[PDB]
């Protein structure tokens, strides 16, 4: 178990010896850049509908 | 592994379902002996665990009537219904009773007694405690001798819609009380409060869909034999799966069209917003069997299942046990 | 009725684990969800530093950091409980704080069962998608093509119907997924390769294999090594193509592993947690391929030491890592190079207080001056502990038992808490609170292995004084102190069942009475009783002793002996009790509430209103003696109120819900009281799983529906991250139905006023006049209850 552990910075914690942070409450807001949408179509009516639309082809 | 040490588990991780409880047995038991009336044939329990269902079946009349309960305390009944309303019975009959997945409001039963015909009726549940506006209408359609199959899960998994199939239609006649449904874009007698009213105010949608008119429109504008097996002998159709959240319903068509005499199979989207449309989904061939049909039809809708909610559930009851509430009765 | 919800003690119980460079590309941060109230950290030299704690309105489920290509920072996807999917970065311009949602839109299905193991998210590590577990035989997809203004999330069928656990494998060229699942004949792995244009899975490859009964968890290993890790008691296994490794070393059979955390990123050293609190370091040992490549030799786990419970880790920089205890205290513990002349290679650092879960607690005001002070019964194993929550922020005195506490109840008389606990046994583990104590007795009746035993504990310094122990395999329910009929002095009365591997439910049960005489705790009577003793209350002199499925009032006579006197049969599990006056409140466990009442005239029982909806009740309390207010398990506050006003005998016995909340967190008990010094008419304690301590405080008809409509409005002028809308947030929600909120102010949101700014202050009042001073006093005494 022997330890060659990653350092990310060599100084982090490194002055460990020598309060929860403040609420976040919003009053402006900019557009959302994207939705999400759920599908709410039944998968066996999409997998039928795949599997005619090969066959027409 | 006991149920103190499951409830203990629950107080400090904070997750308490029904599920982990299956394990022990039921909580709550009844002899059924003492708690009884009297020729009444129980048929389960409520989905909300409150009532008892029953009817009589005394031409016949059959009653049926709800039954608060309670753990110890004697079974009350608290409504009576007819439910089978200017039909003279000459058959023994088969009663089934089932409640809707979400709609708590009201119940549909189901009649079963060459040619057959179905009693189905809705009943209005007790209100909790309006409280005024309760109804039951009532209904007979007759099937040809090749019966319909009779499946509730499906037909009653829209919300207020209930399926019939008449062997010649898929009619889905929606009811409410308070705008439309059917078309948002079989004849119904009213009754209620012992009086049949002309139909706050009740709704009926009943909007119908031709099996021969589908199955000719589509034979004409699609399958690869459009050069022969002109018209058919007969069919049967199986609803396989349905769709409340875009309101379509999927229906397995089986024909025996013909000196060449040969079995096909079809299927067909009908959405039931925009109406009557047909729209195909599969074209088979004519080989050389409705059971079979059946078989096939039952396995498919097996392979595709998905599992639903136990909040959301079409309860079929007939002739008893409350798993969600660990209660049983014992006959 | 009309109440008021505040939040006196935000929850300190970790449950969602994650670290990455959020705010900026180069500084590391640590994200902790906890429940709801979602903090950044950063690392630094001095150590962990706050930056921001954002709000989200939902538990907080799922939390993944990812960088899609062409993105300078990670974004945070963030799923609730109530399926409220959102993608969101943090993007500072100077000194303001910013954090825009990238995406966001509920994702729920309605049409399927949730799943036992609970929600799974995952993101592909090419970013290429968003994997949900979120209902049986369903696996949403959600793209993450960020070229259209649309997210289509599709759920492909997932044949298994039981999966555990999911995760992406790595270094494949299309995205994989490997998931144990569970089948009649046993568990299983299986790989299906995700399709986006197909819209359906694909055979994976390396075709599924048997895996060992208790399989647990799946850990994807990075490149080179690639493959994945199923972690199961008693067993670990690596599956990678034809390549299959496993080891069964006889330490992980002691406790099963509950969470992972990779320290090198290759993959080459992993930390894993036990129930018990122990940190093993697994290890990959690869060797040189004739090729020239990785291929994982040897598998090898090793014992680092013992911890906080943990329910995750998240190694930092320089050896630190970080622990998130749900159980306990959470910690900084820092790994050494060279062991312990003990063998421990773990050394704590920092400890962050945990309230833990609230299973029992009762205000106290031995300082007089009419001040009170919480004490509760935290931790669950070898973290119970004892928090005295004073008012200052809030100073809290934590009381170490290292062994689980159930019940408490302070006795003024002997100023003493009898506390009821158990420890675990094979015997003794470690040096319990119980096994030390100042004098030490056992049951003589004469009517691993948990030892149970009701403790006292001093009210000055907290010493324990005696710790009398019980029957064995006899367990402590219930805990009452109080005086019975006519004796002078005042009793302990603890009721326990008795619990036999043989039956799965109690037939044998105790209602003991003990005196604390001096420094000794004797018992001057018993009674024995059919069944367990699941709870107990003072009822107007009478001992109101819950049984399984029935209750009980017992008299005390002039022999010192219970006497029964009525029974009420009609219960299917009777587990919580309160009354007021000569009224009795009994919380069933899934018959919602029923309300009793006693006729000194007759003495008998004599139900008198019931409510009838279909609930799972975690904790019950009657604010007034009209309106009985109750905590069901989806957790959501609902009170219904006594309807006198109809004249019918079935509305006569009928109790309407008139409130509604989803207040996001399990309530375990109520006590009534307040914390400070002695418009609300009166208010009510609650204690939570995740340590939330809440405030329900009753309000005028005109007052709610003024607080309402200051509600209302302040919802327009205050944006929340993630865009989900407070109504729906609070609306009660649960598996058969789910209604908008009733009848409940939540009075977080109202106290976020007189903290926005003076224009919001004016907009949210604009046209009220009520001007901006009024609604800041007003809301500055609402503030002050608390
Ligand atoms: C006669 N075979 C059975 O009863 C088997 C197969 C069907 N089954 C289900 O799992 C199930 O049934 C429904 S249903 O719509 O209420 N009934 C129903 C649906 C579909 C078909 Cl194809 C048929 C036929 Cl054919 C007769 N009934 C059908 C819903 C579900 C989840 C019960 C066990």
């Amino acid at each position: 178990f022997l330890k060659g552990l990653p350092v990310y910075n060599k100084s982090n914690f490194s002055r460990f010896h020598a309060r929860r942070p403040s609420v976040y409450l919003p009053t402006r807001e900019y557009p959302s850049e994207q939705i999400i949408v759920t599908e709410k179509t039944n998968i066996l009516l999409r997998y039928l509908h795949q599997q005619w639309d090969k066959k027409n082809a | 592994e006991h149920v103190l040490k499951q409830l203990e588990r629950v107080k400090i991780s904070g997750q308490l379902s029904p599920r982990l409880f299956r394990k022990l047995p039921p909580r709550v038991c009844v002899s059924l002996k003492n708690i009884v009336d009297e020729g009444h044939i129980f048929l389960g329990f409520s989905k909300c665990g409150r009532y008892v269902l029953s009817y009589t079946s005394s031409f016949y009349i059959y009653h049926l009537y709800w039954w608060e309960f309670n753990v110890h305390s004697k079974l009350k009944l608290v409504r009576q219904v007819r439910l089978f309303q200017d039909e003279e019975i000459y058959s023994d009959l088969y009663l089934t009773v089932c409640e809707w997945p979400s709609d708590a409001s009201k119940v549909i039963v189901f009649g079963f007694n060459n040619h057959r015909d179905i009693y189905v009726s809705t009943v209005a549940v007790p209100p909790p405690g309006c409280l005024r506006h309760g109804f039951m209408l009532h209904t007979k359609y007759q099937v040809v001798y090749p019966f319909p199959t009779f499946q509730p899960a499906f037909q009653l998994k829209k919300d207020q819609v209930v399926l019939l199939n008449t062997s010649y239609s898929l009619v889905a006649c929606a009811v409410s009380v308070h705008s439309f449904c059917q078309i948002l874009y079989v004849v119904t007698d009213l009754r209620g409060r012992n009086l049949r009213p002309m139909r706050q105010y009740l709704t009926v949608e009943q909007l119908t869909l031709d099996f021969e008119y589908v199955i000719n429109e589509v034979i004409r504008h699609d399958a690869t034999w459009g050069h022969q097996f002109c018209s058919f002998s007969d069919y049967d159709i199986v609803i396989l799966e349905v769709c409340p959240e875009t309101n379509q319903v999927l229906i397995n068509i089986g024909l025996l069209l013909l000196p060449k005499t040969y079995h096909t199979s079809l299927k067909v989207a009908w959405d039931l917003n925009t109406g009557i449309f047909e729209t195909v989904s599969v074209g088979d061939l004519t080989e050389v069997v409705w059971s079979s049909y059946r078989k096939s039809c039952v396995d498919m809708v097996m392979k595709w299942l998905v599992p639903e909610s136990s909040g959301r559930y079409v309860n079929r009851m007939t002739n008893l046990a409350d798993s969600e509430r660990y209660t049983w009765i014992v006959l | 009725s009309y109440n008021y919800v505040v939040t006196a003690q935000k929850p300190t119980a970790v449950n969602g684990c994650v670290t990455g460079h959020f705010t900026s590309a180069e500084d590391l941060n640590l994200l902790i969800a906890k429940n709801t109230r979602l903090e950044i950290y950063v690392v630094t030299a001095e150590g962990l530093r706050p930056v921001k704690e954002v709000g989200m309105y939902g538990k907080i489920a799922v939390m993944e950091l990812f960088r899609p290509k062409g993105e300078s920072k990670d974004l945070l996807f963030i799923l609730t409980a109530k399926y409220n999917a959102c993608i969101l970065e943090y993007k500072q311009s100077g000194e303001s704080i910013d954090i825009i949602t990238r995406a966001h839109g509920n994702v729920q299905d309605r049409i399927g069962r949730p799943s036992e193991t609970g929600i799974i998210g995952i993101i592909d590590p090419e970013c290429r998608m968003i994997g949900l577990r979120l209902y049986d035989g369903l696996f949403k997809v959600i793209p993450l093509d960020r070229d259209n203004k649309e997210l289509k999330a599709f759920n492909i069928r997932l044949e298994e119907l039981h999966v555990i656990d999911v995760k992406f494998l790595y270094g494949c060229q299309a995205p994989t997924i490997c998931f144990v699942y569970q089948d009649p004949q046993g568990r299983h792995v299986k790989t299906y390769e995700v399709s986006l244009r197909e819209k359906e899975f694909n055979k994976g490859p390396w075709k599924q294999e048997n895996v060992e009964a208790e399989a647990s968890m799946v850990i994807a290993v990075p490149e080179p090594f690639g493959g994945a890790i199923i972690i199961g008691q008693e067993s670990i296994t690596y599956h990678n193509g034809d390549k299959y490794l496993a080891i069964a070393p006889p330490i992980i059979k002691q406790s099963t592993i509950v969470c992972h955390n990779r320290v090198d990123p290759n993959g080459s050293r992993y930390l894993l947690g036990d129930m018990e609190g122990r940190l093993f370091m697994l290890l990959l040992e690869k060797e040189e391929q004739m090729d020239g490549t990785v291929t994982l030799k040897d598998l090898r786990v090793e014992l680092l030491g013992e911890t906080s419970i943990a329910e995750c880790l998240t190694y930092l920089d320089n050896g630190v890592v970080f622990v998130g205890s749900r159980l306990g205290d959470s910690q900084l513990v820092k790994l050494n190079v060279d062991s312990n002349e003990q063998g421990s290679y773990v050394v704590a650092m920092e400890t962050f207080t945990n309230l833990g879960p609230i299973v029992d607690m009762c205000v106290v005001d031995l300082e007089r001056q009419g001040q009170g002070q919480l004490v509760t019964c935290s931790g669950a194993f070898k973290e119970g502990s004892l928090r005295i929550i004073r008012n200052g922020k809030l100073h809290i005195r934590t009381v170490p038992l290292y062994e689980s506490p159930r019940k408490i109840c302070y006795q003024e008389v002997s100023q003493c808490f009898g506390v009821l606990s158990s420890r675990i046994e094979v015997t003794a583990l470690r040096p319990s609170a119980s096994t030390q104590a100042l004098s030490s007795s056992v049951s003589s009746s004469k009517l691993e292995v948990e030892v149970h035993n009701l403790l006292i504990i001093d009210q000055h310094t907290f010493e324990v004084l005696h710790a009398h122990q019980f029957l064995q395999n006899e367990y402590a329910l219930s805990l009452v102190s109080c005086k019975l009929g006519k004796d002078p002095n005042t009793y302990f009365i603890v009721g326990t069942a008795m619990v036999y591997p043989e039956e799965a439910e109690p037939k044998q049960g105790r209602i003991v009475v003990f005196q604390y005489s001096d420094g000794k705790l004797q018992t001057v009577a018993e009674k024995e009783v059919k069944g367990a003793v699941y709870s107990m209350v003072e009822f107007n002199g009478k001992l109101l002793a819950s049984i399984n499925s029935t209750v009980r009032l017992y008299e005390w006579t002039t022999e010192k002996e219970l006497r029964t006197e009525c029974n009420h049969y009609n219960n299917i599990m009777a587990l919580y009790l309160k009354t007021k006056g000569d009224f009795i409140l009994v919380g069933d466990l899934m018959r919602s509430v029923l309300l009793l009442a006693y006729k000194p005239m007759e003495g008998n029982f004599e139900e008198i209103a019931r409510d009838f909806n279909p609930n799972w009740m975690s904790a019950v309390e009657i604010l007034d003696d009209d309106n009985f207010l109750g905590a069901e398990n989806a957790f959501n506050l609902f009170v219904c109120q006594k309807d006198s006003a109809a004249t019918t005998d079935e509305e006569r016995q009928h109790l309407q819900e008139v409130g509604l909340f989803h207040l996001g967190e399990f309530v375990n008990v109520f006590c009534h009281g307040s914390l400070v010094m002695q418009p609300t008419q009166g208010s009510v304690l609650f204690g939570t799983v995740n340590g939330m301590i809440g405030l329900v405080t009753s309000l005028s008809e005109s007052w709610y529906n003024l607080l309402l409509d200051m509600q209302n409005r302040l919802n327009k002028v205050i944006k929340s991250v993630g865009k989900i809308e407070h109504s729906f947030w609070r609306s009660f929600h649960t598996e058969r139905k789910t209604e908008p909120a009733t009848g409940f102010i939540d009075g977080d949101l109202i106290e976020s006023f007189l903290d926005i700014s003076r224009p919001k202050m004016q907009e949210v009042v604009a046209n009220l006049e009520a001007t901006a001073d009024d609604l800041i006093k007003v809301v500055e005494e609402l503030t002050r209850i608390h």
